[PDB]
């Protein structure tokens, strides 16, 4: 029993820090997200003319 | 049938019972038939109702909500009578969940102005302050609405908190802002500044904004005032469905029609080897040499 | 290494051939032994040697919870309040008017 | 006349870092856009704000301080951003970390914001993120301050205060339960709100 | 106002940037990782989900590199309108725009012409922008979070839309046989996708099934291995048997 | 006539009995609660209680709070760095009293980080008018299912500022109260001195 | 050396500015320091504030330059390790501690040179103390501290812990050995005695060396093989 | 409520980053998180040795225990060595003899229990010079042993000598095993795992009056 209890303590953090690592690849995406806007912005400038 | 009874009183009992004959039939709720019992809740303005179907019904289906099904759950809760905080817990719940999961279209600025209604008819000044950040991240602007429910938030929120500095500091938003005043917000600072006290800064705005509401009567006819956000009332059969089209056949995929290949396997199953003695560890020749 | 593979000692990792009860028989332990290890038993502080380690430890707080539950009490419970209606009002920030 | 500018807005700058009123900042500030015609209606020829360098984001933070409630007082700091939009310099995040440090409330924070944005100022998602630190930080002040006033006109703390004190503000977007956000935005450079 | 009476440089040689190097590296491996380090078929799929994988810090992709006129063009008319986007917060992903060509958000499009906004309407989009549109669709609908892509329902919902798409080419080209094998071996995944959905969360597959009128989608081959628990044993032998939740749907006294 | 003996002659023989580790149903925290409360009335001798919260008369800071209880406020599978059970502001320095988990993935995020320290010491700053300059703060992990001698120790040192010599003229069973840690969890007895011998945070 | 380590024991300097002046243990011969070493990246043993410490701190760089050795870390590691050879471990541990809070880096190479006391009495649980400190401190024990640890365990008479040192280091702390691994290694299994193999293994490990990794064996391995081969009377020992 | 987390990654957790994709390996994006995580106000990093999640798992022997760091999360995700239809054990002994018929200095193996086991035993008797990033979940290097020229291990042979059959083994076997061919028989080795998931050999076997599953044998 004491081995089953750990091994669920285990699993829920691991879940824990799935969520901690999903937050940092929602920053990561947030930023490369600046860099799409930038090159895409000045595109369509372009289609203005 | 949810449908039909959008406009008539007295049903919230029924569509409960609807939702729980559901189950015996074989059916499952979904999304579009919450948006409708949300639509009717919002309708009648009973909000009970909505905050007791969320409760048993929704939380155990685990879908995304959609945010049209936000806001006619917050336009419920506001519009009811005798709001409680646990409509306040729900909004917020509902709110970080949409947030969460995606959405397409953007109701973003009807749903906190909803909110902050609810702030409003609560008294929860902190909560109705908070918004305005997530209004910010979202970038979507101010409006003369909601500093009209910031106001009543803090005109009735005497108990909790709230003060002649919290009057002061949302009323620097319509010169700092360049935001319009209302006949609305005239009410509201009205309201706070008996509430409170008397402010020389309130007594001016409250002077100011006099004279021009009469200059804006003089020009027109009629006070400006905050127009109620309208409440959807579309059929079912456009509420923007989140399915295009499978038009697929489970007869002709197990008959094989089209003629599938599966690419079997070949002699790997089919051989067994030598079978002249029996099978012992390491085989019959442990290790060779060439 | 034999550190690792013995129990370690006092201080830390020791020898297994640094314990004289390790690299000493048990057939030759008795007489010289005894006199060389008389005093890890019987030497030290007057204290050490005479104070009697088998007596009672907790007297002190006995007697002072007893004389403390002997010792009578000045504040009791508000049973000479009026508890009236008035009063519960009052308890509650409320009165006649309100 | 770059120069002469440049050198003008040092000692302007100086001139604000010693005591000075904040009325008569404002005054100075305006007379300064006013005679170097940083309007957002002249051509390029005689434009002063593309030449000025470090003195245009100098006399950028010069305004806001001073915010209070003039209408001059807040269209001076609405033409220099729209200079900036219309010119395309990307503010940095030491120019918007200096920009909100002399923030003073929640409303005059607002109005920068909604101000930049209408004029359509660039920056990047460090100072973005460091904008939000700093608005979250003006709210936590000034919940801390009405708290501070409550409990010394009541006698004690309450219990709302000192739920408030364990928690903090209500709701962030870099909030302090989870200390790894902005690890990505920022590089290392934690804000040290003042 | 300190001085310093004791330096050697050559004994020194100090090279710490200021913009820490060890996060500089880490984020160029996580990028790496992520885009780099990957199939093509896994490229292209995660330039149609995310935004800004393929553009690399220096900002200069690799066909940039290459052939610079082809990538970038003169224009005299600057960005001044292009500030920062204050409503960056509502797009993380391509799944939440797929109103317009190129997933470019609505708020991008307000200083253009109607033609330019005609241009980049729905019609416009083309077949892969159509098919990324509806799995957006069904993403939205069964997401998890903003970059779920994995769900149980998600992945039923893509395998079903990639047998509805081979079954459609076939319907017009009945003379491909890779396509007739890559369609039967989409339909397995279909059928594990789907049996793992029903058996992890019974809601999202019945209201899918209920949604799409495929009610018999899982149904026995043969009656000779039906008859001997063969196509039960599956969840048994996928880890599958036990979890139902019995308490929540029923009795269990 | 030994259990009325008992409940006769020691008051806080449920508070011993809680602290030894034997109520296994609702833990020990609310003897904690009523140990602390007790030792904060005798300290300021016009401590005034409402609820959860427990303050003195101004003069010097002496607040207790009862936030939550972490057993239940600690949801796994979720990302939530700090969750304390008790907050006492003594003086100008603040602590942290927060009740150990019995499980040992859980710990990490109940341990608030040093940026949580610093916003929770800059909201007392604001809140009670305490100045930045003198204002410390830190945490103090209690073992999970008992209160062993030497954390009753460290906590009547450290948050009380009471020596070993008025404690124990305080409190008469303090110097029989002979539990000590079960050697057993070594990862608690690791956390618990990395965590009690570090220093104050200062501002 | 040896009266500037017991100063600074019993009387350590302080870090204030003008305290080299008013105290007489350290005589001398606005802008903080600190804030100015953070910015410049500086250690804060080259600034000059006429401190007491910068006083403690100049006159230990005028001895070492005496000596031969400039005041940097090369020079400290220098002069710990002659001193922990000649026993004063307490003052080298009093010199390491004042470099460390003057900002000189306290490098492995350091606490190699602070291990090198306990490696040469032979105190295991002081160089085993001295390894979790570096691991503690952010460093990561190099091959020259394993070697000491060896070295330790050798001169403690523990000649199995050399292998199993060694064995660990190429499994966990993935350390390739050098010539100097191989002759600690050689000298340890021509001590040992715990089990019969020993010369064995290290014919086998002086083959290994040869041939696998490629050295050649210089005047400390051919030592170490002819000691460990001196041992038994076989002719065919004696003839290798 | 209730999520279900079916199979062992949704048990882990991973993050699944890559779109539409389940089965990608996802390590060096988890080492490069933790290595973002990690903190540069005084902040002493943490050193690259091999670490352990919980202090209890520190080992027992005091020696070893200098070479493991306590790191609370940073732990996970450990090695350099990457993942190198049949059995581990046939795999590993494959690599084996087809490196040390190749005369190569280090063979990369998939790390398993039984894998490292097996390694662990022959480096004990004497037929594997050392291992590099024993500690890696996924795959190490055994250093193979070369003595005079010809290579220390000879035959290399698994168990399952076709890669699908598995075998129990009686302590009636692992005696017979040790008295094969009428010799007593310490000279090739016999490496069975037992009941309590421990790997050892025939020697051992004998000597606690025990058998287990076998996996390979080498001389």
């Amino acid at each position: 029993e004491k081995k089953r209890i750990e091994a669920r303590q285990m699993m829920d953090g691991r879940q824990a820090l799935k969520k901690k690592h999903l937050d940092l690849l929602r920053e990561f995406h947030e930023r490369q997200f600046f860099f799409w806007y930038e090159r895409a912005s000045e595109r369509l400038q372009n289609m203005n003319l | 049938l949810v449908y039909a009874i959008r406009g008539v009183a007295g049903f919230g009992d029924y569509v409960m019972d609807v939702l729980s004959q559901l189950r015996p039939r074989g059916l499952t709720p979904d999304f579009v038939l919450f948006t409708l019992s949300f639509m009717y809740c919002a309708l009648q303005r009973d909000g009970e109702l909505a905050l007791a179907i969320f409760d048993q019904h929704f939380v155990h289906q685990n879908m995304n909500p959609t945010p049209e099904m936000v806001l006619l759950f917050i336009q419920a809760c506001s519009n009811c009578e005798e709001p409680t905080a646990v409509m306040l817990e729900r909004s917020e719940t509902l709110i970080k969940r949409l947030e969460a999961v995606g959405s397409s279209v953007d109701l973003i600025s009807p749903i906190y102005d909803q909110f902050l209604e609810l702030c409003a008819h609560l008294g929860a000044v902190a909560s109705g302050f908070s918004a305005l950040k997530r209004i910010v991240g979202f970038g979507k602007p101010l409006t003369t609405r909601m500093i009209n429910s910031l106001l009543l938030a803090n005109s009735n929120a005497i108990s909790s908190n709230g003060s002649l500095s919290m009057t002061e500091e949302l009323v620097g938003f319509f010169t700092l802002l360049k935001i319009r005043p209302n006949a609305d917000t005239e009410i509201c600072v009205n309201l706070c500044r008996d509430a409170f006290g008397e402010s020389p800064v309130v007594n001016d705005f409250i002077k100011v904004i006099g004279e021009s509401l009469q200059g804006d009567s003089e020009k027109g006819e009629a006070p400006q005032y905050d127009e109620d956000i309208p409440v959807i009332q579309v059929p079912p059969h456009e509420l923007r469905q989140l399915r295009t089209e499978w038009k697929l056949s489970p007869r002709d995929i197990v008959l094989r029609r089209f003629g599938q290949h599966t690419k079997p396997p070949g002699k790997a199953a089919l051989d067994v080897g030598s079978m002249r003695g029996s099978v012992i560890p390491f085989g019959r020749s442990p290790g060779e040499q060439l | 290494g034999m550190m690792a593979m013995h129990p370690p000692g006092k201080d830390g990792l020791l020898m297994p051939d640094r314990v004289v009860d390790n690299r000493l028989p048990d057939h030759l332990k008795r007489g010289y032994y005894d006199d060389v290890y008389w005093k890890d038993f019987f030497a030290g502080s007057d204290e050490h040697l005479n104070e009697p380690r088998m007596g009672l430890r907790g007297d002190e707080m006995r007697r002072r919870l007893e004389e403390a539950q002997t010792s009578p009490a000045p504040t009791t419970a508000k049973d000479t309040r009026r508890r009236t209606l008035e009063d519960v009002l009052k308890r509650l920030g409320k009165t006649t008017r309100d | 006349l770059a120069a002469e500018a440049r050198r003008e807005i040092h000692e302007l700058w100086l001139s604000a870092e010693t005591a000075l009123e904040r009325e008569k900042r404002v005054q100075q500030v305006a007379a300064l856009i006013e005679k170097y015609k940083l309007d957002p209606s002249t051509p390029r020829e005689a434009d002063v704000s593309r030449g000025l360098g470090d003195a245009f984001d100098r006399l950028l933070l010069l305004c806001l301080p001073l915010g209070k409630t003039d209408a001059k007082g807040t269209d001076n700091l609405e033409r220099l951003m729209h200079l900036a939009g219309r010119n395309g310099r990307e503010l940095s995040v030491r120019t918007i970390q200096h920009l909100f440090a002399r923030t003073d409330s929640f409303a005059e924070a607002l109005a920068v914001f909604y101000t930049m944005r209408r004029c359509h100022v660039a920056m990047n998602m460090e100072a973005y993120y460091s904008m939000l630190y700093s608005l979250q930080r003006l709210e936590e002040e000034g919940w801390g301050q009405h708290f501070r006033n409550e409990y010394e006109e009541n006698g004690a703390p309450s219990e709302q205060a000192m739920d408030f004190i364990v928690k903090g503000i209500s709701n962030a977007l870099l909030p302090e339960n989870k200390p790894w956000l902005g690890r990505v935005m920022f590089q290392d450079r934690n804000v040290p709100d003042r | 106002h300190p001085a310093i009476w004791l330096w050697y440089p050559w004994r020194m040689n100090p090279e710490p940037p200021t913009p820490h190097m060890p996060q500089r590296r880490a984020l160029k491996n996580v990028h790496g990782a992520v885009f780099n380090d990957l199939t093509p078929v896994q490229k292209k799929r995660q330039e149609q989900m995310l935004y800004g994988v393929n553009i690399p810090e220096t900002r200069q992709m690799k066909f940039e590199e290459q052939h610079p006129l082809l990538a970038g063009a003169l224009r005299k008319l600057e960005g001044q309108p292009k500030g920062f986007p204050f409503w960056y917060r509502k797009y993380p992903t391509r799944r939440h725009a797929y109103e317009y060509r190129f997933s470019i958000p609505v708020e991008m499009l307000d200083g253009y012409n109607d033609d330019v906004k005609k241009a980049l309407s729905k019609g416009m989009m083309s077949i892969q922008e159509k098919q990324f549109a509806q799995e957006a669709m069904y993403m939205e609908r069964y997401a998890e979070h903003d970059f779920d892509t994995t769900s149980p329902a998600v992945l039923a919902v893509k395998r079903a839309l990639k047998c509805r798409v081979l079954r459609n080419h076939l319907l017009t080209n009945p003379h491909n046989n890779i396509i007739k094998t890559v369609l039967a071996n989409t339909e397995r995944k279909l059928n594990h996708a789907l049996r793992r959905l029903r058996k992890v969360d019974f809601k999202k597959y019945w209201e899918i099934i209920r949604d799409h009128d495929v009610q018999d989608i899982l149904q026995p081959p043969n009656l000779v291995t039906y008859r001997q628990g063969s196509y039960w044993k599956y969840d048994w032998n996928a880890g599958l048997a036990i979890s139902t939740n019995l308490a929540d749907v029923m009795d269990p006294r | 006539e030994l259990v009325a003996h008992i409940v006769r002659n020691y008051s806080q023989i449920d508070i011993i009995y809680d602290f030894l580790g034997f109520n296994y149903s609702e833990g020990y925290r609310s003897s904690l609660r009523r140990y602390m409360e007790y030792l904060q009335c005798k300290t300021a001798e016009n401590v005034r209680a409402s609820g959860r919260l427990v303050t003195g008369d101004k003069g010097e800071h002496n607040i207790l709070f009862d936030y939550c209880v972490s057993r239940e406020s600690l949801v796994s599978g979720d990302s939530c760095q700090g969750i304390i059970d008790f907050l006492y502001i003594n003086g100008n320095d603040v602590t942290l009293i927060i009740i150990a988990s019995d499980n040992p993935w859980l710990r990490n995020r109940q341990l608030p980080h040093r940026r949580q320290m610093e916003g929770i010491a800059r909201r007392v700053c604001f809140v009670l008018g305490i100045p930045p300059s003198e204002v410390r703060i830190r945490n103090l992990l209690l073992p999970p299912t008992y209160l062993d001698k030497g954390s009753i120790v460290r906590l009547n040192d450290i948050v009380f500022r009471l020596s070993n010599e008025q404690s124990n003229l305080l409190i008469p069973w303090l110097t029989n109260y002979n539990k000590e840690l079960d050697p057993k969890d070594v990862d608690y007895t690791a956390l618990a001195k990395t965590t009690n011998e570090e220093e104050w945070l200062t501002l | 050396l040896l009266e500037i380590g017991n100063k600074l024991l019993r009387s350590p300097p302080s870090p204030e500015p003008l305290s080299g002046k008013a105290s007489k243990l350290y005589p001398p011969v606005r802008l903080r320091a600190e804030e100015l070493s953070a910015k410049y990246n500086v250690p804060m043993a080259y600034i000059d504030d006429s401190s007491e410490a910068s006083n403690a701190s100049k006159s230990l760089a005028l001895v070492m330059e005496d000596v031969g050795l400039e005041f940097t870390e090369d020079g400290l590691t220098v002069v710990i390790s002659a001193l922990s050879r000649q026993g004063y471990g307490t003052i080298g541990r009093a010199i390491f501690d004042f470099a460390s809070a003057m900002g000189l880096g306290p490098s492995a190479e350091m606490y190699r040179a602070l291990m090198k006391y306990a490696s040469r009495r032979g105190d295991v649980n002081e160089s085993m103390a001295l390894i979790e400190e570096m691991k503690g401190n952010g460093i990561t024990p190099r091959i020259g501290n394993w070697h000491e640890l060896m070295y330790t365990f050798y001169k403690a008479k523990d000649y199995p812990a050399v292998s199993q040192i060694v064995d660990n280091m190429k499994m966990y702390a993935n350390i390739e050995p050098n010539e100097v691994t191989f002759v600690l290694q050689l000298k340890a299994l021509a001590k040992d005695n715990s089990q019969l193999n020993s010369l064995p293994e290290a014919i086998q490990l002086f083959d290994q060396m040869e041939n696998v990794y490629g050295f050649i064996a210089s005047r400390p391995h051919y030592d170490a093989m002819m000691f460990h081969l001196s041992q038994s009377p076989r002719p065919e020992m004696r003839l290798r | 409520g209730h999520r279900l987390l079916h199979g062992k990654r949704e048990r882990e957790g991973s993050l699944f980053a890559v779109a539409n994709d389940v089965k990608r390996d996802e390590r060096l994006l988890r080492q490069q998180l933790n290595a973002l995580l990690e903190e540069e106000v005084p902040q002493t990093p943490l050193v690259d040795l091999p670490g352990v999640e919980r202090r209890r798992d520190l080992p027992a022997d005091p020696i070893t225990r200098l070479f493991f760091q306590h790191k609370g999360d940073h732990a996970l995700y450990y090695g350099t060595y990457d993942k190198p239809l049949y059995t581990p054990i046939y795999d590993f002994c494959h690599r084996i003899r087809e490196a040390t018929e190749q005369r190569k200095r280090f063979v990369v193996v998939p790390s398993t229990i039984e894998t490292r086991g097996c390694a662990r035993v022959m480096h004990d008797h004497g037929l594997v010079a050392g291992f590099r990033d024993f500690h890696n979940d996924r795959a190490f290097a055994v250093e193979l042993k070369y003595f005079q020229g010809d290579s220390t291990i000879n035959v290399i042979e698994p168990c399952s000598y076709d890669g699908r059959t598995e075998f129990e083994w009686s302590p009636k076997m692992m005696r017979r095993l040790l008295n094969t061919h009428g010799i007593h028989n310490r000279l090739v080795v016999y490496i069975c795992r037992t009941a309590d998931n421990r790997i050892i050999d025939h020697i051992h076997a004998v000597k606690e009056n025990i058998g287990g599953r076998g996996l390979m044998m080498v001389h």
